[PDB]
């Protein structure tokens, strides 16, 4: 979220807007290196929810 | 030759009172500590150090504070007085002077004594302990450089002169060199050296309902923050001061003191922190500024 | 006889300031401690021990800071200088000499005092207090070795020799031993004998757009880390400093200075830590090395 004046010069309006774009329009990606020396924190985050008992003791109905 | 102490109560002030506790009646002796401390933030890991960042901790002056009174009577109103004046500011200013500095340290009363062991007409002697706000500045003031017009030689300036209609030789290394500049006396220069922490700025403004004030540029001419004020009529001056302590800005007109503070640029005024590059005056006729500067140790 | 300390603003650089606080001006007296504290996690269990890991913690330093000056202006101009120097570096290398050795630690300025019981002609007698960012390393010049060819002896060496067509022997014991190999110049051994820590290296590159760097390899002939480049034009010289305060991937062209940080090899450059074993240079023509290996007590 970014605080800025008006883009055009007759608005003398401070406005609100909310930001989803980058430096380049085309993003690339970039290749470097992370030493233990920057006090790293390394933990485990799941994106989708997927279920943990990988074995399943499956019961049908007579 | 010796070290002087002086205790200002309003320094960069109309209302400053200053006490000399070198020569003075009240005197301060014997500075617990003038240095300073650092936690480091060293890490190791398997015997290897990595060094984070050093935050620079000022610990608390306490002086042997003495009276020098002629009776019992006088010893007492130096103290009702000296103690009761750094109590009516919100702080005060401690001079370090010597030889070779002159620096500054802004003071907070943390802790003063008053005993009934007196000495000789009624003599004082205590303790009086100051907590640190910021530990020795430069109070300075800050002018703006001038530019001018290198002197005109035959043969080495640009210019047609001698046998008609002129002439100006191509030389290897004194060839033509451009003299100066027509009205060379536009160019000012307000250099910015060092980086500058707080200031106090007096500006006169020249059109009325045009943004009035200054702004600061870096290195490469770029504008990162600037103190733009917006005024209906034109100020006889505006008064400045970036201090976090006392923050003042004033329009004067006369006699009487007019608030910018919502008249201002709150954009334009990103930081108060200076960085090495010039200032530049929007809208001003004269500017007088007084640059107050840091230093850890001294 | 005697040993040596010296304040070093940066080692292993071009704008390093020494101080000699031994015979200078500006002199640290009565080490607190230089020794030790180890943590060994031992728990008894029915009064047999069982032992854990060693934490080898270091200690602070507190010296007793002593100014020699002519007059109150010298010591004053000293402890600003000092200090300041002390404080313009994020950490200072004292060195420690003595008859049988010359170790090194980094240092952070923990605490300096500054106080008003001054001797003659303005004399300073304070307490200054050192963070251990690592307690004794030993800074030395690592150099190449080269391998040169036997000499030939007849009946000894793999020749047909004597009457013709030639004739070689074999005996028991003195048989036949080659003299050497064709081309023994081509082997060269960087050896590294013992765990070193970090490094200053100062690599001269061959070709062009071909990786240049150094690979390090095990005892049994394995790469665990290399640091290499892959830059678009000859560099004059790759200055790299494996240090983790400071480090530094510096690629140098006339008086042009090039950070080559991002063309790494990052791959490539698993660890820090040097094992024993030997070095190898990738597109290198010629290189210099200055190696640091530490020491827990000295
Ligand atoms: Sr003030
Ligand atoms: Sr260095």
């Amino acid at each position: 979220t970014t605080i800025q004046h008006a883009p055009s010069e007759t608005d003398p309006r401070n406005l609100l807007f909310i930001n989803f774009a980058s430096r380049n329009w085309n993003r690339k990606r970039i290749t470097t290196r992370v030493d233990i020396k920057q006090s790293v924190t390394m933990d485990t985050e799941t994106i989708v929810d997927r279920s943990a008992y990988n074995f399943a003791v499956v019961f049908v109905k007579n | 030759g010796v070290r002087q102490y002086k205790i200002h109560t309003n320094l960069d002030g109309t209302d400053d009172k200053v006490w000399d506790v070198t020569n003075g009646k009240v005197r301060f002796y014997q500075p617990s500590n003038l240095g300073l401390q650092s936690t480091n933030n060293i890490w190791q890991s398997n015997g290897i150090g990595v060094m984070g960042t050093r935050s620079i901790t000022q610990p608390q002056i306490e002086f042997k504070l003495e009276t020098f009174g002629e009776s019992l009577e006088e010893n007492y109103q130096l103290m009702k007085d000296f103690v009761n004046d750094i109590l009516s500011k919100k702080f005060v200013t401690l001079e370090y002077q010597t030889e070779i500095f002159q620096v500054y340290a802004d003071l907070a009363l943390a802790d003063v004594t008053k005993t009934e062991g007196y000495g000789k007409n009624g003599t004082f002697s205590e303790k009086i302990t100051f907590d640190i706000i910021t530990k020795w500045y430069t109070y300075e003031n800050l002018t703006f450089d001038k530019i001018q017009n290198g002197k005109v030689i035959a043969g080495m300036s640009k210019i047609y002169g001698g046998t008609a209609p002129g002439n100006y030789k191509y030389i290897k290394g004194t060839s033509y060199t451009y003299y100066g500049e027509s009205d060379i006396d536009r160019l000012s220069r307000w250099d910015i050296k060092e980086e500058i922490f707080s200031f106090m700025g007096i500006l006169y403004p020249k059109l009325p309902k045009t943004p009035a004030g200054v702004r600061f540029l870096d290195d490469i001419g770029n504008e990162y923050t600037a103190i733009v004020f917006k005024t209906e009529q034109v100020q006889d001056y505006i008064l400045i001061n970036t201090d976090v302590n006392d923050e003042t800005y004033q329009g004067w007109k006369g006699t009487t003191a007019l608030n910018l503070f919502p008249v201002m640029d709150f954009e334009r005024y990103r930081t108060r922190i200076i960085e090495k590059g010039q200032m530049e005056l929007i809208n001003l006729s004269k500017a007088e500024f007084k640059i107050k500067r840091k230093a850890d140790f001294v």
